[PDB]
């Protein structure tokens, strides 16, 4: 519960209609209508999932909202459906190439839904008398509205032995494994040892004594290769990144195996979304591996952000426009993002506040709406922190004009950091 | 159903019985000259004669010299191995580049192996042992085997009960035996009884490459003794020694064909992205193409003039050097008209699945020969969403009026 | 601190590890060996001492050694999913279970025979064959076990022996999992 | 030892009660808006309501930014953590720079984790009460409890223990005369060893005597453990238990240091926020002072304006001392301060004028007096002149040297005579310029 | 004896008065850079200076590698000597500063004094007592005794399969190792066991020898730098890095040089300061330099001779400052520089002479002649190169020694630098 507020987190979702109409202000979103229905219409093609490989391009000018548009539509999304970002910079890695990097990206934002039978008993065990030789056992397990008594065998004994399972516990027996899981106790323990005091749990289910076909959906991401890549997957699921693991028979045979369950009803692939922020870092090889690796089945959507215009491609010395070579830039469709405006920036500073917590007067909101059309609108958000702070300090109730004129000289923009800059401190 | 690809849509070159290219079929259309090179290229493959050979698809962007290899591999058939590459897949940092280059030289090659595997099946009646009398039981009979101590089994494996099924080079505790009626509630699951013969020889005609065979004679992971056990204990890697790579892996492939234990079967290389390879990658593929061994490789590549990788002094044809792009054949493919972007347009949507109007098609090749054929290729499903939406079945010219006016292209997003 | 490994919401490590293990290796020989016609008494006791070193420490026992796959069995599931009878099968033994009656299928291939110990198998449901192979008096005593044993669900018959030594029924349901129309056959199975 | 670092004079912002700001603020002179804005970001943090938020303490050298950063540090407390960073540091040969940096973020939060245990411990005096056999079943011979003796310093106390324990006690050593640890919940017997009072001078063994236990037998130890989200990270990625994980070749390179975001991120953060909403641990975001962040390549900015948009991220403090100076990595491409335009609108600057000629004579006084050596008057004045002439931090540096000088002459203060000689024998760069 | 580039070069050719002679002991004239040789050789036999540098600075084919060469002749093989190369720096598991003092101390060596003595003896007198005290029998070919040994190499022989009949070796001081037979093995006529069989060994039952090994700190330091084997530790498996990636100073080297000293003030060790000969010193980098030119000041680094070929050319690393024979002026100074100068016509025929004596090739007068011309023409190594081709034609023309016709043939065939530059004009 305690997670701090951070700089795209007043938005909660991508404001749509039935019809895919955008809104004003809506799930902490305000203007911008175009964009936002690109990313609707984007969301709603990447929940349908049905063609692989496209691309999207979030262009504008620095403050439009790219990482709140992608950060809403990643929100919008909501769980089940895996949403990878990253950043450009992070497919350098001194252990993986970048084309290895950026295949692990791509499997990460896939997903299977692997459907599997289960039959487990449950109930409270009411006698679990066991003969120990130093062979013979038997399990009352009681329900809700019936009872039966199982002969336990040998292996099955030494099992409920390791996990310690005293009458009235609450345990659900996988018929398949005879995997001991406890879920509770269903009341209290001779009410004379002193020691081992807890809370009762709910009664199982009447019927739990043999349940037949309880399905459980274990999903997982098109990742799993790293558990064939090496004896030991943890490490490397977990820490190590150093996984150099050989293409030919893991990837196409994992491939191969997915398609066969997806064929006999085992699994379902869910396609994801690759978020890379800031794509114009990516080396021109990484440019050139993702138009051909865009092209896979298995391709999740890439969507990608740039805040540049005429740059240099990174690796080399010719430019193109987003700093994306022509031939990347021209496969994918490019998403502009406007400006916002006066009444737009006032509103969203007013939704930030609401966010955190903090009030200001209807002067301050004016002021503050012209400081941030001035300078910027996240240098807005810090003097709406830093004004809030001032009048917590001052024992005041709400921002006014006085907290947010005296945080602007307290704290600098980077118009005025130049400015006062011409001291030639160094070069 | 199967989600669609980017080039899912080609199913061959789509040639007449003389090789004569049709201005559309098997998905493809237009590039005639360029499928008919492509028709000879498969019969050379198929020829299974020459070796070293490559050609490069070079072309303007769209042209589809990507689909038309995709093409070219489907049109070949899945028994021929046909490995995609990417310039930068050389790039490792584990593994030397050229020999990430020969590597995939020998992945792309295919070889189909036969061997008749003997299964050893059935109830452990005896596990009584450093050799080792276990019994089997079967349906058919039961047959006391002098199984060697390597076959000694660590885990359970329980000396009675348990139903196991062994082959010449691990065991695998198939389940327990029906034993069910036993014990009312027990963790272990059981099976039936095998029915077949506890020994039993059946021949598998299974389909392997020269690279698997090379990388697992590099590490191998078989035996019992405990220094390979440490050795394969962890971090593997790469970088196979070309003494083990070339001399011993060809004498015993060469062995089995001559003795019709295997079959080699020549496939093909797809070095897609080769213009930015560095030069070292050239230097090496003078010699790899100069080989008697070496699979059949088609480049793809994209760029004109420009300077070579890894020199940044000197440029070339295509970003390949002249001594290499002479090595190679050169495929020219040419750009499609406004009639052949329509017409690949309607056959992306007939398999994509989505329903255009005349209008609409006529929009869409507008916005194609005027931005880009790919952008309306884009385009369409957005359209498709949007008529849905919208409560449309079929996509209208102002579906995909809208789309465009969403979604700005390449060119237009550069102008502002 | 324990950790899903992936995105599942909950479920033992184990079973995710055991779950997910499509590849095999695809052609994994036994380790290089040096031939040299002469052993030299140095080098074989250096290595022998070596793995007298190495064997010492079999306290850890490499847990199971880790050792590689190489069969790759198909999945039990694959059994039931293979046909759609053996999915009403399954419905219909679940239902007939969750009533308490027993259950007597017949069927006339012993490979039928044997596919239905499988899918009963996945099922977990007792069960007791009685075909040609076993004689008379073994199919006697067979169905005396299957007889007043209540946990006993399933009795799997070929429907081509004379079958006239079975003498009392349990529940009274039968399921024809297959068809033969023969002439002589088929009268005489219906009529016992 | 005390070991006098270069300025540990700073011991806070010194800021007055109503926030504004003071010459005497606790060791630092001077800087009176810098040192508000500090008080405003400190207060900031103490709120812990903000998160991925960003300050630059842009200035000229010699401004004293390290300075206010460990003195907004020190006001900060040893309660929160504070994680001090060099540009210089982030470039790793064996992990990449963006898994350097997210590494230091989450050195940088930290989080209080408590554990209470009820444990009993005493001399045990086992003894089993016969009791009729089970009632349900027929005769013979059971035991429904057990009682053990447990005898500790204050007195003795028998617990009638559940019976199903036995199975433990006989597992270890448990006989009559030793210290076990009884677990409440658990109930699992870890015996301490035997008590020091049968330990008998002439009984020759070790590590299996210990005294007996001072308190109540049933004892309530509540411990608070204190570990940053690094430290979680670290302890769950490498292996422990068996697995053959001895090995000495294959296994001594511990340095995997490389890490994923799945594990840094999801099952870490759930279980962290499972055990604060539920009352076991409590978070404590801390700081990230990087200084010399013009140092960084444009490959750690845009990972930087990146991570700072999560809502962990925490407070970080930039202090850059360049000027305008094209970014590293980049091909000629000046920005101010040697940060991208872009990382530099996410940054509130926090400007620091140079030091008036007074506050460079308040300075030297100051680390005059912490050194523990007396300057005359005339002497001071020299040093701030010469302080005023070039950089100042060459003033305080010719202190210590100064007072060996005149230590060693026979006098106790620093005369003027002795940092004159000192300025002759050592000087300043600028100085040293005339090549 | 597969002559190489520079086998004539057996010595470095100086009289007993010190003067060089104008040709002798396969070198020919350059006398100066010889007369350097013969000071900068009694220098470093002097063994007591250290860390003094040289460079064999001049043009190329001068014979500056011929010069160190003869040093290391002159100095002869008690002494070590390291040949290098500057590529040889770049290594990829050790860093650049590391090889280069890796290769100091390589060549540095001491001879260590030892007298040990062996007490084989017969296994099938083996017969313990007390597992406290054990007893062996010694029976050789001139001799039959018995010995009493500690219980300790008891254990270590029965750690080995030892066996009736068979020789083993015991050490006086530690150490014990099998040798199965004695004449008996293959008399039962039982099949081999995988192993050789040996006679009984001749001489006395206990022998003694001095020895002499010479040993340098370079295989101290690697010794040092790994656990010795034994217990566990001793886990052992392919791609060891046994060249680790560096090794300390001062906790490590220190304790190695402590101990030298201590066993060479006993009188066990003796040192022998060798010579590192660094060719292509123009390969390494400036970062190498400024390391060199401060390694070399300590006073354990040996003497170092230098060879720069080319001359004033940008400093490795640099890509802006020059300085001449592209070594930087810091390191330039402090290290005696020794020009070598061209050779004279005649001079280069007679190296051709005493090349084609010393690879067995007989050349005529006018064919020396022309072959001195050809070298001359262009450079004394393509006359070297072709002399041998040359002999070759003559011996497939069935011609015992080479005459005008052949070598002229020979030159036309192949073709020299300054000729394929010419031609490569096209
Ligand atoms: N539509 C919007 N609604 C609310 N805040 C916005 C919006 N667009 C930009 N911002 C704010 O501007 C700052 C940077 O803009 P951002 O959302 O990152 O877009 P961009 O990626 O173009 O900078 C962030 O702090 C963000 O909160
Ligand atoms: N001959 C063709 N017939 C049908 N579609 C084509 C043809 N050539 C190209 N395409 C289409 O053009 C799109 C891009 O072609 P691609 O293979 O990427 O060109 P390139 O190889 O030059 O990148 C593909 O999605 C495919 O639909
Ligand atoms: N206001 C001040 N009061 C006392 N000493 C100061 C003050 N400002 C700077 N100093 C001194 O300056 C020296 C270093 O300052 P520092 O924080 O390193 O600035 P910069 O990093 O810009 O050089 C410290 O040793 C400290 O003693
Ligand atoms: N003084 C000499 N007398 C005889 N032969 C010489 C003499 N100097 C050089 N040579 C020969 O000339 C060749 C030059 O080789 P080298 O010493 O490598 O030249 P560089 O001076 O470039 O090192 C050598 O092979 C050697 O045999």
């Amino acid at each position: 519960r305690i997670e701090r507020i951070g700089a795209h987190s007043h938005i909660r979702g991508l404001g749509l209609d039935d019809a895919l109409e955008p809104r004003q202000a809506s799930q902490g979103m305000v203007g911008q209508l175009a964009a936002r229905r690109a990313a609707g219409v984007v969301l709603e093609m990447i929940r349908e999932g049905k063609i692989a490989g496209r691309a999207v391009l979030i262009a504008g000018q620095p403050g439009t909202g790219k990482t709140a548009i992608a950060m809403g539509m990643a929100q919008a999304l909501g769980p089940d459906t895996p949403f990878t970002a990253i950043a450009g910079s992070e497919i350098f890695s001194l252990e993986m190439s970048k084309t290895e990097a950026l295949t692990q990206a791509f499997r990460r934002s896939i997903g299977v839904r692997i459907k599997e039978e289960t039959e487990i008993i449950e109930g409270e065990v009411v006698e679990i008398q066991i003969d120990r030789p130093a062979k013979v056992g038997k399990l009352t397990l009681k329900t809700t509205e019936m009872e039966t008594i199982y002969d336990l065998g040998t292996k099955m004994i030494e099992s409920l032995t390791k996990d310690k399972v005293q009458a009235g516990d609450v345990i659900t027996i996988d018929k398949a494994t005879g995997k001991i899981s406890k879920l509770g106790r269903s009341f209290t323990r001779a009410r004379d040892y002193d020691a081992m005091g807890s809370q009762t749990k709910f009664v199982q289910c009447p019927d739990g004594e043999l349940q037949k076909r309880k399905e459980v959906v274990h999903t997982v991401s098109l990742h799993e290769i790293d558990v064939i890549n090496s004896r030991t997957q943890g490490f490397l699921a977990l820490f190590s990144g150093d996984t150099g693991e050989i293409k030919s028979e893991v990837r196409e045979q994992i491939n191969a195996k997915v398609a066969e369950w997806r064929e006999e009803g085992k699994a379902e692939i869910i396609p994801g979304v690759l978020f890379i922020d800031e794509v114009h870092m990516l080396d021109i090889e990484s440019f050139s591996f993702l138009n051909r690796a865009l092209e896979s089945d298995m391709a999740p959507v890439l969507i990608m952000a740039t805040n540049r215009g005429i740059t240099r491609i990174r690796g080399t010395s010719y430019q193109s426009p987003h700093g994306i070579p022509i031939d990347l830039l021209d496969r994918l469709l490019i998403v502009s993002t406007t400006p916002y405006s006066e009444k737009d920036t006032k509103q969203i500073l007013r939704i930030r506040c609401e966010e955190e917590d903090v009030e200001m007067s209807e002067d301050a909101y004016t002021v503050l709406t012209r400081i941030g059309l001035e300078t910027s609108l996240r240098y807005a958000i810090q003097l709406i922190t830093a004004a809030s702070l001032v009048c917590r300090k001052r024992k005041g109730t709400e921002v006014q004009v006085d907290d947010i004129k005296r945080v602007y000289s307290l704290f600098l923009d980077e118009s005025r950091s130049t400015q006062y800059m011409k001291e030639y401190q160094d070069a | 159903t199967q989600r669609i690809a980017s080039h899912s849509h080609v199913k061959g070159l789509g040639l007449d019985e003389s090789g004569l290219a049709k201005q559309a079929a098997s998905g493809l259309v237009g590039q005639e000259n360029a499928r008919e090179a492509c028709g000879v290229i498969v019969e050379l493959i198929k020829s299974k004669k020459m070796a070293g050979r490559a050609v490069l698809l070079a072309g303007p962007p769209g042209t589809g010299k990507t689909a038309l290899a995709l093409a070219i591999a489907q049109e070949l058939g899945s028994k021929v191995p046909f490995c995609p590459m990417v310039g930068s897949e050389v790039y490792s940092t584990e593994i030397k580049k050229t020999e990430v280059l020969m590597e995939n030289f020998r992945r792309a090659i295919g070889l189909r192996i036969k061997e008749t595997k003997e299964v050893y099946e059935g109830e452990v009646t005896e596990l009584t042992p450093s050799h080792v009398i276990i019994g089997l039981k079967t349906a058919k009979g039961t047959k006391q085997l002098k199984l060697d101590p390597s076959i000694f089994e660590s885990l359970q494996k329980e000396r009675v009960e348990a139903g196991d099924v062994i082959y010449i080079a691990v065991k695998r505790q198939g389940r327990c035996d029906t034993y069910a009626t036993e014990f009312d509630l027990e963790a272990e699951e059981y099976v039936p009884l095998p029915k077949g013969d506890v020994h039993k020889k059946k021949e598998i005609i299974q389909d392997v490459t020269l690279h698997d065979l090379d990388v697992a004679n590099a590490r191998p992971q078989g035996g019992q003794d405990i220094l390979s056990m440490m050795g394969q204990l962890m971090k593997p890697k790469k970088t196979e020694i070309t003494d083990k790579l070339r001399g011993e892996i060809n004498k015993v492939v060469n062995k089995y064909i001559d003795q019709g234990i295997a079959e080699l079967v020549p496939g093909v290389l797809f070095v897609d992205e080769v213009h930015m390879l560095d030069i070292e990658c050239f230097t090496y593929l003078h010699r790899a193409l100069e080989s008697s061994i070496a699979p059949i490789v088609i480049f793809a590549s994209n760029r004109g003039n420009c300077v070579i990788r890894g020199t940044e002094d000197i440029t070339s044809p295509h970003g390949i050097p002249l001594d290499l792009l002479d090595r190679v054949m050169i495929i020219r493919t040419m750009l499609y008209t406004p009639q052949e972007m329509k017409q690949i347009i309607k056959i992306r949507a007939q398999t994509e699945g989505i329903n255009i109007s005349e209008e609409a098609l006529n929009h869409l090749g507008e916005i194609g020969t005027k931005t880009t054929l790919r952008y309306s290729v884009q385009l369409l499903t957005p359209a498709n969403l949007l008529a849905k939406i919208n409560g449309k079945d079929s996509i209208e010219k102002e579906h995909v009026e809208e789309i465009s006016e969403l979604f700005y292209d390449a060119k237009s997003s550069a102008k502002i | 601190l324990t950790l899903c490994r992936c995105g599942e919401s909950l479920q033992d490590v184990i079973d995710r590890v055991a779950f997910v293990i499509p590849p095999v290796v695809a052609a994994p020989p036994s380790l290089r060996v040096p031939r040299p016609p002469p052993l030299y008494s140095h080098r074989m006791r250096i290595l022998r001492q070596g793995l007298r070193e190495h064997a010492a420490p079999y306290f850890q026992q490499l847990r199971q050694t880790t050792a590689p796959r190489l069969l790759q069995f198909p999945e039990l599931r694959l059994v039931q999913f293979d046909s759609g009878k053996l999915e009403a099968l399954a419905i219909l033994l679940q239902k007939l279970k969750s009533e308490g009656r027993r259950v007597l299928i017949l069927s006339q291939m012993i490979l039928m025979l044997d596919i239905l110990e499988m899918f009963l198998n996945f099922h977990y449901l007792t069960y007791v064959r009685i075909d040609e192979n076993a004689s008379s008096e073994q199919r006697q005593e067979l169905m005396r076990s299957f007889n007043r044993d209540r946990r006993i669900f399933c009795a799997i018959l070929s429907t081509h022996s004379r079958t006239t030594g079975i003498n009392l029924v349990e529940a009274d349901t039968v399921v024809f999992y297959d068809n033969d129309l023969n002439p002589v056959m088929d009268a005489k199975a219906q009529e016992w």
